[PDB]
């Protein structure tokens, strides 16, 4: 879970 | 060799590499950067770009105000006055609805399973280009490669129409069937098997919660590896049962592949699934032809 | 998942469906209009000496094709150079020009595949990109019988050469550790100088009866990472074997260059289970390709 | 041993  | 690549044809898009702008976002103590995406009239920027919770983005954003404070975002290009925040994407009019030529839309993308293309922009060390990669998605979570800045990226089918525009990722998932809340056989992975993620343009995204997926940190939880059903079952077939004897469905199916009743009867490639079970890590772990595992439940055997 | 997917970032080429004809004698195959002239590969009129000659007739035979018409090409002048039939446009712009490899059976490295195809979803003719590697002239990207013209560029656009030939399996020796291997389709380029990486290059195309490799297709560096990955995990200086040369055309000054040292040794005496067990997901022949993704 |  992480934003590119 | 050419046995073991699924060598998927795509249709050549006549995209200018201003489709994908990189647009960069840059405070006292930060920078931010991803690429918009330039979809029929409109460029799409996705929100956190100003940040990662709601209160940072916001402050930062201004009501559209931040817009202002970020290169390659000129007031030329775009209507910045007439900017619009809908659900977790910033969209703003062209001033000139005609300056990039229009594309192709998946009408239903989170239901696409297949090959796929990554479009991003990027700059050449002797100028800026667009740039394709090829790989694999289901349900609007894929197989190429992305690193931090790649958000924006524009992902199409091979018939070129749009699908969504790339927007998260993990180093990891979980392995479990949520809809019983049961373990299944991918539970016991044991390698890493990342993520990567797509948000359609209608904010469509496959997880959990998606209204502010982007504020928020969860694990990411998948039934199984990346798959076609079509594949998958192809695949199992030929390793459990050669000669194709009709044999009953195995309920474990839908629980390790997410395949069901009615799918397996209507394709017609059968399984002995003990055999299967029994051999699992064998299976798994050596490969058909020169193919892997997981290549295989992607494209097929590709005979 | 992406922790196997290469992701190889290709430039986009921005490149009409015009630029790859569909030609037709009546056979088919696909023309090459690059930088003002049309290339089309000879055996569209025969695979034969004799039937060649006889069907082409001195460039007589082009009248006598389908979408090559001379209000586009100037057939008159064409030039039948080595296995390749050239023919200069008219407007020699009417096509833009594209990047060409200085060198290209020296290449070594990820590649892209470009052919025209009707679209029957879409109804129109549209080109068709498709992704592979190559190595040395030799390809992975799947072809079938037509598909001859498609057009091969490296990662950055420039042009290697046209799709030409291939096998169903290939024979391998230097024999080798690759002889016993039990299918390995061949994939085979031709420049536009007509360098082609076969025996007797200047009639492969109507006297080649087999396809002989060394080894699959590999990168030298990709190789020997993966080498090193399976026999040496704590990569201690060991000297080069001469096996890396038979079975890998691997030279010592390469072996020296990169530093990922190998018990070959060891590499022999677990050879079917490195060959038919993932590295990670993996596979052998994608590691030594692609190296280990890591 | 094909031409394509």
């Amino acid at each position: 879970y992480y934003n590119q | 060799s050419a046995a073991s690549n699924p060598s998927i044809s795509h249709i050549v898009l006549e995209m200018p590499v201003a489709i994908n702008p990189l647009i960069k976002y840059t405070t006292r103590t930060s920078v931010s950067s991803l690429r918009g995406a330039v979809v029929n009239g409109y460029i799409y920027i996705q929100r956190h770009l100003f940040g990662s919770k709601k209160q940072e983005f916001e402050a930062c954003y201004n009501n559209g105000k931040g817009l202002l404070n970020c290169k390659n975002l000129e007031r030329s290009k775009y209507d910045i006055d007439s900017a619009e925040l809908i659900g977790t994407l910033i969209r703003i009019p062209l001033h000139d609805k005609h300056s990039i030529p229009h594309i192709s839309i998946h009408p239903d993308p989170l239901s696409y399973n297949g090959p796929v293309t990554l479009y991003l922009s990027r700059y050449d060390t002797n100028k800026d280009v667009l740039c394709v990669h090829t790989g694999f998605m289901s349900e609007g979570h894929h197989d190429i490669k992305t690193v931090f800045g790649d958000c924006g990226g524009m992902l199409f089918d091979p018939k070129g129409r749009l699908l969504g525009l790339h927007c998260a990722g993990s180093d990891d998932v979980v392995f479990m069937d949520t809809t019983t809340g049961k373990s299944n056989i991918w539970t016991s992975y044991k390698l890493q098997h990342p993520s990567e993620i797509m948000i359609t343009l209608n904010n469509e995204i496959n997880l959990p919660n998606p209204a502010n997926y982007d504020f928020e940190t969860t694990k990411v939880v998948y039934q199984h590896p990346l798959r076609n059903v079509c594949a998958t079952l192809e695949t199992l077939q030929h390793l459990t049962n050669k000669t194709n004897a009709k044999l009953p469905y195995d309920s474990r199916l839908l629980s390790d592949f997410n395949i069901t009743a009615e799918q397996y009867n209507q394709y017609g490639y059968y399984i002995d699934y003990n055999n299967f079970v029994n051999n699992f890590n064998r299976y798994t772990t050596t490969t058909i032809g020169t193919k892997s595992f997981e290549t295989c439940i992607k494209y097929g055997l590709m005979d």
